[PDB]
């Protein structure tokens, strides 16, 4: 029932959230 | 100074001597007179006879070499003994008689380190001497 | 082959004497695991007057020891040259107390 | 001691006694109320307050607002009771 | 009552005795007459009997399970179940321990005291142990007295 | 080296402990080098966003697993017969045999069967389709990518809040009581009538149709005119099957009290009510502080104040202000105590009065949730007892807390500790007593002799709740009393139908099992609090070390100079009493799933007969539930539940491993890693590789913290097969 | 081994109240309770004992009284030998009880 | 009887063996004379 555009579109956001967590890890880092 | 051509007590070999750190961070030596040829434990393990004259000792830890001088000075009579610490570049330097004469009997020109002036139930809290540059002393 | 060993009876105090359970024989006790009835069986125990005996020689051989011990510690204690002696004490263990000990159980 | 300073609100006094009685800076708005006045109120709170528990107690489906406001005062009565203390003992 | 039945008329009680009964006479049938193990037995059963009788005349409380249930809240037709032993008790253990505190002063004031307490003075000790029959009086005389209660300024304590 | 980046004396070390202690001391920020109280607190800010960041990604992926590879739909038609499954299993090392043993669910390929209730919980929230699940998640990663945004901006130099703000105690009192709390649970009880209710009731409401549908047929209009109670008429028939508009209602706000019949769970009506209610009273006690006006209280003005005059409490609480607003660590106590205590509430309360509509059938389920919360419970109150004994090393001040009551407590700590010991030792002794003299009686064959003593304060508060079965009267079982009269036409006539009929845990029937087994908690409780208190009271000093607060919080020892002094530190009463806590979360955990068990297979007398003796627990409850679970796998095949037998025995090892670093210690394994080290240096061929970090054995404190966590490792993982393998075999 | 030796061998020890095999499922569960308390020693230390003790000596003071032999906490070799005799005592005589009743049970 | 076999028999470990010797007999026998009381009889 859930399409394949949609578990995209879930990717998409996850990888948005990802490059968000690097950019805080960094900040933390420093 | 430290003659390295004094002989060593005639050891038959162990696998408690010294390693690669020995000849990367630091060899310690030691060096003592003995009246006889008597019978001692290596501190690495092990028997040896030490020499009627001078035996010059290699080990891999101050630790050792003071545990050896300590078995020199109780088991024997024996007190005459020296400890160097030798880099790898060659650097001997001298360390346990290192006012010529022992720790433990005061002596003349040292100078205290360490010393605080008044009992540790004076020390400081960590809450006081936190986000601080403050010494709980 | 079909009564259980026991040589242990319990005192009937607090319900304990449940633990004498019915082992066989007209006998009901703590069954036993150590063997002692097919050891006498092998040495050819048959009552137990013999059994009697049997206790009244340990206990003869108990006080024996002690008085031994004592004996041997206040009255006539060995020097360190006798106990020195190992080719004696091994010569002796080996033949007498071995050899006569397995010996005297053949006979 | 390298701790930063507490921020506390405006107006902030110093509030800890250990006389008989609070400093009546411990009353804030009605710290010149009148001990009569805290007196009268307490009374008259719990009066009402008890009125409109009972006429509240078997709860119905639909209970009445103004009872139910008026129930909050028998709480209300015990500060006004301490407060007529503390204003009595205080001076006033 | 309380929130039971009386165990005296209780179908789950006459069942555990039934039971109890039953199996040692299970155990009996195989074990001529007047042998010991057939007295044993019998004595076993006489004593189960007696026992599931005084329980029901006792006025204990069984439950579901046909077992007594005891009530330690306080109710005075329940004294004896929790109450009175506890009072027995608190008697014998305050006796014992009034003794051994009169005991540590009295080796406390002696010229070795770890004598004392390792090879005891059991003259001393024995009359202690007398003495401790009244020692709920005893106990409170010392307190009221302000023998028993040491000082705060007197009592080592860590640092803080 | 630069690994520690926070610690020289790390980076500087030439042996693996840099890496071991660079791992464990990561977010001790105070005691990173060079660092300041304002970095301090933004770091902890940024942390903070990370970590909610990392619950709504959690949350999502939960979410998300659940609509792909999920049953839910299927699972909403029928939810009492369906297995709802977490998600699809692939795994390279499976067997055709395993693959067909873990399809199920009315799936066609393996599958995880939940166990955390996430479907009956979303069910109950009103979502039907998977889209409405995938929805949610969609919102949750979107959100975590916000906070990670709002994570990363409140680090830069013109966004970095200052102490002054992070100081700011009356602010964020007000704003968390009303908007965090308050606003929260109103949203919830909009969502509840808006969302959840028609959903119950068979209406679709959703964004594209709420703002058309009206959640009440009168709208807004009786709660504007004052007519509250028609928001609370025609409420939902008892035969209203859940999810359809089958004897449905129209009451949007209720107090029935009680369990809806078909669900089994409490009505949706009261807790919209509940949580509308709980609102606008969170609401008006956000108003109570000081804020830029001139309204309010100002807590150091309070708790200066209160001081009885008496002086029985001496200061009374002054200093406390600045104490606790310094103190991050005494922050960090009181939240993890009352977080503890709420979960521990959450677990008693959700079991006794299941929210979610067919949860109470879910056997696993329960237990699974149960055990959960009980050991997270545990867990934060070991961690608020921990950090107030940091507290009391870093950042008590006594001259700050001049006489105060925590300088009062540090006075008496003695009395405490002693008392404390005394009550450990009393309750110890005397349960221990019981059940040995029980086990003996039972033993000999003379059960009657046991002492069985009826927890009669309990079930007379049973009774005073409305329990019948127990003959008191009361206050609720009494039909004559004040109490009934009062609220027999708000609530009681549901809660008395619920509490009164054994179908359900509301307040399950009790006996000398239960007494029994209730003063070993008191025992577990009272011991767990000794170590803990005793830790925190003489983490300063004691007649042994009279300097620690000089050491620290978590030194090895002190050596063996004045007797020895192993286990000298408040760390190291933490990790006695982590052994404490999981006895007794184990002794809670396994009191409630065996009283469950038998009462869902219907022989509660089971329990009520073998709970006396540890024996009948040892037989009747592990031995006798274990059977399902060491057969998940066997010589003549398996099932489903031989993850739960190997997850079983995986548990066991790491437990037995723990006990190595538990018993052995280090100066055995440092001779042991000299004699590895030479062999490696002296074999050829192999010392052509070398070691850039000397390998040392591991630190006193670390293997003391390494055993701990083998130790906590098994036992968890050891009771989460056995409960739920044991609860899915049985039923 | 969990089940077809211990899980499955158990039963005759676990069943064994009210039979003349009570004694050896007492025993079973009194080494258990050994073996668990040997584990108190082992995974422990002294300083907590010894800081323990200071407190439990201090309310003997607030009473004016207290051993003339001052409280100490075990050795940290004597905690080492309690731990380990009380380890070997527990885990022997579940062993103990296991195997005795088991067999007596089927032999 | 000799003075040190006496301090021998005060010692700390003998008295106390003596002394809970007696206390299991007594204990014993108030069982075995009055057994199975689980109460006080009222
Ligand atoms: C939200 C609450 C909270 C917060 C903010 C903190 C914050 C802090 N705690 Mg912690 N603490 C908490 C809860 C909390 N704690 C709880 C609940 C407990 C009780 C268990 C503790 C107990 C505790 C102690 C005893 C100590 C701290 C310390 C600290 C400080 C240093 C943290 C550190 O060293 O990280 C550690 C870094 C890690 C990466 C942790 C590694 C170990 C964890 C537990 C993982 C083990 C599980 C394993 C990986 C799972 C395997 C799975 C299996 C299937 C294979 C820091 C201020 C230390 C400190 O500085 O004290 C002064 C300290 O000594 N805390
Ligand atoms: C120390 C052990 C011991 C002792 C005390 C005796 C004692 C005796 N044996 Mg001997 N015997 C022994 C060991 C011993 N035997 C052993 C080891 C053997 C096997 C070689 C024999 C074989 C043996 C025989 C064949 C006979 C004896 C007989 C005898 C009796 C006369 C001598 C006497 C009772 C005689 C007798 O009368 O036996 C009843 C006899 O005929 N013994
Ligand atoms: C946990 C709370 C609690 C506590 C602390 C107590 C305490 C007590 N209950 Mg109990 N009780 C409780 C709960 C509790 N109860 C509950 C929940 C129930 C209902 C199930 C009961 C039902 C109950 C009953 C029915 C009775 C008690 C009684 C008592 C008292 C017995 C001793 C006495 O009367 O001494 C009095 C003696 C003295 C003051 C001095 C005696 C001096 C010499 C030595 C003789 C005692 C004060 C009895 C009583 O009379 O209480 C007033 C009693 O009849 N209780
Ligand atoms: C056959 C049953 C039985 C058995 C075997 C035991 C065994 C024990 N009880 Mg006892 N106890 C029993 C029944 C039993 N109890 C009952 C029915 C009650 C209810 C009244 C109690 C109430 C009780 C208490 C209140 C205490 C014990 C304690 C103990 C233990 C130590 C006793 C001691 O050291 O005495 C030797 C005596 C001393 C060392 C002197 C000091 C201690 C005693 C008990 C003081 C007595 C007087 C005092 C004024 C009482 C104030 C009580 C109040 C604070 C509640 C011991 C394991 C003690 C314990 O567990 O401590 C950790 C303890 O404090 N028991
Ligand atoms: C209305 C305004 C508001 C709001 C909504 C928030 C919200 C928040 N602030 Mg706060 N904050 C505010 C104003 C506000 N703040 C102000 C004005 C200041 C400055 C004075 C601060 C200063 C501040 C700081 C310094 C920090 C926060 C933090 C937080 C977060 C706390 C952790 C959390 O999410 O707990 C969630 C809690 C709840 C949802 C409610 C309480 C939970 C209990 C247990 C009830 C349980 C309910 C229910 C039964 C659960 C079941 C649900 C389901 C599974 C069935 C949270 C997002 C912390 C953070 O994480 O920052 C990122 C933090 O470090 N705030
Ligand atoms: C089953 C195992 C076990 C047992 C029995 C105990 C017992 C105890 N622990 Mg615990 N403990 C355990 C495991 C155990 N622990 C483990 C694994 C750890 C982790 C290292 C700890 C860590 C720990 C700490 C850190 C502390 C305790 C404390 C206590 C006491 C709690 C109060 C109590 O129950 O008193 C009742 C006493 C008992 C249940 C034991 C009595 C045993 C028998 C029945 C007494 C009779 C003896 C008998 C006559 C001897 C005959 C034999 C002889 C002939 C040789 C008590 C001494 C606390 C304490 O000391 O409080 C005062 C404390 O601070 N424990
Ligand atoms: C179950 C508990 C347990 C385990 C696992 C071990 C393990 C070990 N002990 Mg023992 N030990 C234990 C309890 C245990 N002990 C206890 C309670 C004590 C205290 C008395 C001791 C005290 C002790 C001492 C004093 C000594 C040992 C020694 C050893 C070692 C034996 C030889 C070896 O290395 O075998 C290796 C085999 C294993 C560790 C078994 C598990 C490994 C499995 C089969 C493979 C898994 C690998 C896997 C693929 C990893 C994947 C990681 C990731 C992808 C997930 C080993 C590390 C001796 C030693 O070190 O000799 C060299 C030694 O001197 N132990
Ligand atoms: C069933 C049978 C029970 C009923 C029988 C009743 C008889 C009880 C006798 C108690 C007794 O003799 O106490 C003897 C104690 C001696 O104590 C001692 O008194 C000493 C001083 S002196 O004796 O009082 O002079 C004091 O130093 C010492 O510490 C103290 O122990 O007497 C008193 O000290 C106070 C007695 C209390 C008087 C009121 C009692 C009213 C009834
Ligand atoms: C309806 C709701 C009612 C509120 C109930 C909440 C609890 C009330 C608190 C009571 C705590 C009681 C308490 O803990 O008090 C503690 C109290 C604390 O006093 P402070 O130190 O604050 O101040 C005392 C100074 O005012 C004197 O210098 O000290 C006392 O002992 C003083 C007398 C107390 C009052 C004595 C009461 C005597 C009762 C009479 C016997 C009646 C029963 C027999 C019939
Ligand atoms: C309301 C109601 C309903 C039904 C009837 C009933 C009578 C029950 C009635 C009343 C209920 C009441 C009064 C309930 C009481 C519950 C209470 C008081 C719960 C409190 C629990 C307390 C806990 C965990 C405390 C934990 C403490 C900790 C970590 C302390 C750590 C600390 C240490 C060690 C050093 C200093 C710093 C710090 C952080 C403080
Ligand atoms: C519990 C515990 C204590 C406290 C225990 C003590 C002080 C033991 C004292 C017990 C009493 C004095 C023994 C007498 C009572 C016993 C019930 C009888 C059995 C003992 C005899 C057979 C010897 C330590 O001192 C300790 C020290 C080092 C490592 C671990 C531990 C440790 O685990
Ligand atoms: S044993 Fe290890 S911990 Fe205990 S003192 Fe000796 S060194 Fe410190």
């Amino acid at each position: 029932m859930i399409s394949d555009t949609q578990i995209f579109v879930a990717l998409i956001l996850a990888l948005v959230s990802l490059v968000l967590a690097i950019r805080l890890g960094t900040a933390l880092y420093q | 100074t430290l003659n390295l051509q004094i002989p060593s007590p005639t050891f038959e070999g162990s696998t408690g001597g010294w390693l690669r750190a020995a000849e990367v961070e630091e060899k310690y030596a030691i060096t003592w007179t003995s009246g006889k040829e008597q019978v001692f434990e290596m501190p690495t393990g092990g028997a040896a006879i030490m020499r009627k004259g001078e035996n010059l000792l290699y080990l891999a830890r101050k630790e050792q070499c003071l545990a050896l001088g300590t078995q020199l000075k109780t088991g024997f009579k024996i007190t005459d003994y020296k400890i160097y610490r030798i880099f790898p570049s060659g650097e001997v330097q001298y360390l346990h008689p290192k006012d010529g004469v022992f720790p433990e009997k005061v002596n003349a020109g040292r100078i205290g380190v360490g010393n605080v002036s008044h009992s540790i139930g004076k020390n400081l809290n960590p809450s006081q001497i936190k986000f601080t540059n403050k010494s709980f002393n | 082959t079909a009564v259980k060993p026991s040589a242990q009876v319990v005192w009937p105090i607090v319900g304990q004497e449940v633990l004498n359970g019915d082992v066989g024989g007209g006998f009901q006790g703590v069954q036993i695991t150590s063997g002692f009835f097919q050891i006498w069986r092998a040495s050819g125990i048959t009552s137990e007057v013999e059994l009697y005996w049997c206790a009244l020689a340990g206990l003869l051989m108990s006080g024996l020891m002690i008085f031994a011990g004592w004996f041997h510690y206040h009255k006539a204690a060995p020097k360190l040259e006798w106990f020195q002696n190992a080719e004696s004490m091994l010569n002796h263990h080996l033949s007498g107390l071995l050899g006569l000990g397995c010996l005297s159980w053949a006979g | 001691a390298g701790y930063s300073p507490v921020p506390s609100p405006d107006n902030t006094k110093e509030t800890y006694w250990e006389t008989k009685a609070p400093s009546s800076q411990v009353l804030g708005i009605g710290k010149d109320v009148s001990s009569g006045n805290y007196i009268v109120a307490s009374v008259v709170a719990a009066v009402v307050g008890a009125a409109c528990t009972g006429q509240c107690i078997p709860l119905t489906v639909s209970p009445n607002p103004v009872f139910i406001l008026g129930s909050f005062l028998l709480p209300y009565s015990w500060a006004l009771h301490v407060a007529a203390w503390i204003q009595r003992n205080n001076g006033k | 009552v309380a929130g039971l039945t009386p165990c005296k008329d209780s179908k789950d009680f006459q069942r555990r005795l039934d039971g109890s009964v039953k199996k040692l006479k299970t155990r009996l049938a195989k074990y001529e007459k007047g042998t010991p193990p057939a007295l044993a037995l019998e004595k076993q059963i006489e004593r189960t009997q007696a026992r599931f009788e005084r329980y029901g005349k006792a006025g204990l409380l069984c439950g579901t399970d046909g077992l007594p249930h005891l009530i330690t809240d306080g109710r005075w037709s329940h004294s004896g179940e929790f109450v009175i032993p506890g009072l027995f008790f608190l008697y014998i253990a305050g006796w014992i321990g009034w003794v051994g505190r009169s005991y540590v002063l009295f080796a406390r004031e002696s010229d070795k005291p770890t004598e004392k307490e390792i090879i005891l003075d059991v003259p001393a000790a024995l009359s202690f142990v007398s003495t401790g029959f009244i020692w709920p009086v005893s106990a409170f005389k010392e307190f009221t007295s302000g023998n028993l209660i040491a000082d705060e300024s007197e009592i080592t304590v860590s640092p803080r | 080296t630069k690994f520690p980046k926070f610690s020289q004396a790390l980076a500087q070390d030439p042996a693996t402990r840099r890496i071991w202690y660079g791992l464990a001391t990561a977010h001790d920020f105070e005691s990173h080098d060079g660092m300041t109280e304002e970095n301090l607190y933004q770091k902890i800010f940024a942390s903070h966003f990370g970590h909610l960041a990392i619950i709504f990604l959690w949350t999502s992926g939960n979410l998300f697993h659940v609509a792909w590879q999920g049953n839910f739909e299927q699972w909403v038609l029928n939810p009492l017969k369906v297995k709802p499954v977490a998600h699809a299993i692939w795994d390279p090392h499976f067997g055709q045999p395993a693959v067909k043993a873990f399809t199920k669910g009315g799936v066609f390929y393996p599958v995880n069967i939940a166990t955390s209730g996430v479907y009956h919980w979303w069910y109950t929230i009103g979502m039907r389709t998977n889209n409405d699940l995938y929805a949610g998640s969609l919102f949750l990663l979107f959100l975590s990518g916000v906070f990670l945004f709002a994570g990363w901006l409140h680090l830069q130099p013109k966004f970095r809040p200052g102490l002054s703000w992070f100081k700011n105690n009356e602010s964020r009192l007000n704003h968390h009581l009303s908007g965090l709390f308050g606003f929260s649970s109103l949203a919830w009880a909009g969502h509840l009538i808006h969302i959840a209710i028609p959903e119950a009731r068979g209406q679709h409401v959703g964004w594209d149709n709420f703002t058309k549908t009206l959640p009440h047929p009168a709208g807004l209009t009786p709660f504007f005119t004052g007519n509250w109670s028609l928001y609370a008429d025609n409420p939902d028939t008892a035969n209203h099957i859940f999810g359809t508009s089958e004897g449905s209602g129209s009451a949007i706000l209720t107090f029935l009290g009680g369990f809806h019949p078909q669900t089994q769970a409490l009505w949706l009506t009261d807790i919209a009510h509940h949580h509308l209610a709980i609102g606008v009273v969170f609401i008006f006690a956000g108003h109570m502080y000081r804020t830029n006006w001139g309204i309010g209280h100002s807590l150091k003005e309070i708790l200066d104040a209160h001081r009885p005059p008496g002086g029985r409490l001496g200061a009374g609480h002054k200093g406390l202000f600045e104490t606790i607003t310094n103190s991050l660590h005494f922050q960090l106590g009181l939240a993890l105590a009352s977080i503890g205590v709420i979960t521990s509430l959450v677990a008693q309360h959700m079991y006794a009065l299941p929210a979610y509509a067919f949860i109470a059938k879910d056997y696993t389920t329960q237990a699974a949730l149960y055990t959960h919360h009980q050991y997270i419970a545990g867990f934060l109150m070991v961690g608020a007892f921990a950090h107030g004994a940091i507290f009391f090393v870093r950042d008590y001040d006594p001259e700050q807390n001049k006489n105060n009551v925590l300088a009062r407590m540090l006075e008496h700590k003695e009395a405490i500790i002693s008392h404390l010991s005394w009550v450990s030792l009393f309750l110890g002794f005397h349960t221990l007593g019981l059940y040995i003299h029980n086990d003996v009686v039972v033993a000999f064959g003379t059960p009657e002799k046991q002492i069985l003593v009826e927890p009669v304060f309990a079930q007379w508060i049973q009774a005073s709740s409305g329990k019948a079965l127990y003959g008191f009267d009361v206050l609720l079982s009494s039909s004559n009393s004040v109490a009934t009269n009062a609220s027999n036409n708000i609530w009681l006539p549901g809660w008395l139908d619920a509490i009164n009929s054994g179908k359900n845990s509301l307040f399950l029937p009790i006996g000398p099992g239960d007494f029994l087994v209730h003063h070993a908690i008191a025992l577990g409780l009272h011991t767990t609090a000794l170590i803990l208190v005793k830790g925190a009271l003489d983490a300063r000093g004691s007649k042994l070390m009279p300097d620690k607060k000089d050491f620290g919080y978590s030194f090895p020892c002190d050596g063996p100079g004045r007797g020895g002094t192993c286990d000298i530190s408040a760390w190291d009463a933490f990790y006695l009493s982590m052994f404490w806590m999981l006895n007794t979360i184990g002794w809670v955990t396994f009191y409630w799933h065996w009283k469950h068990v038998t009462i869902w297979q219907g022989n509660a007398g089971q329990f009520n007969e073998s709970s006396t003796y540890i024996m009948g627990w040892l037989r009747d409850y592990l031995w006798l539930n274990s059977s399902p679970l060491i057969n998940g796998y066997n010589p003549f095949g398996m099932n489903s539940l031989a993850v739960w037998a190997w997850m079983f025995l995986f548990g066991h090892l790491i437990w037995a491993t723990g006990f190595m670093f538990l018993i052995s210690w280090r100066g055995y394994w440092q001779e042991l890693i000299e004699t590895l080290a030479w062999a490696h240096e002296r074999t050829p061929l192999a010392n052509l590789v070398r070691w850039k970090d000397k390998p040392v054995a591991l630190s006193i404190v670390q293997a003391r913290l390494v055993g701990l966590i083998h130790f906590t490792v098994g036992y968890v993982f050891t009771y989460a097969a056995f409960v739920i393998a044991s609860t899915t075999g049985k039923f | 081994w969990l089940r077809d030796f211990l899980w499955a061998q158990a039963s005759q020890v676990i069943q064994s109240y009210g039979s003349s095999l009570s004694a050896y499922g007492l025993i079973f569960l009194g080494a258990h309770f050994i073996w668990a308390f040997s584990l108190m020693f082992l995974f422990s230390g002294r300083g907590y004992w010894q800081e323990l003790i200071e407190s439990v000596v201090w309310a003997h003071n607030k009473l004016n009284f207290a051993p003339a032999i001052q409280p100490r906490a075990l050795s940290i070799t004597q905690g080492r030998a309690v731990g380990l005799a009380h380890y070997l005592l527990g885990g022997i005589g579940t062993t103990w009880a296991f195997f005795l009743a088991r067999i007596i049970s089927v032999g | 009887m000799d003075s040190n076999f006496l301090k021998y028999l005060s010692t700390a470990p003998v008295l106390l063996t003596v002394w809970l010797s007696f206390t299991a007999g007594l204990v014993i026998e108030a069982n075995r004379f009055f057994p199975d009381m689980l109460y006080f009889p009222m």
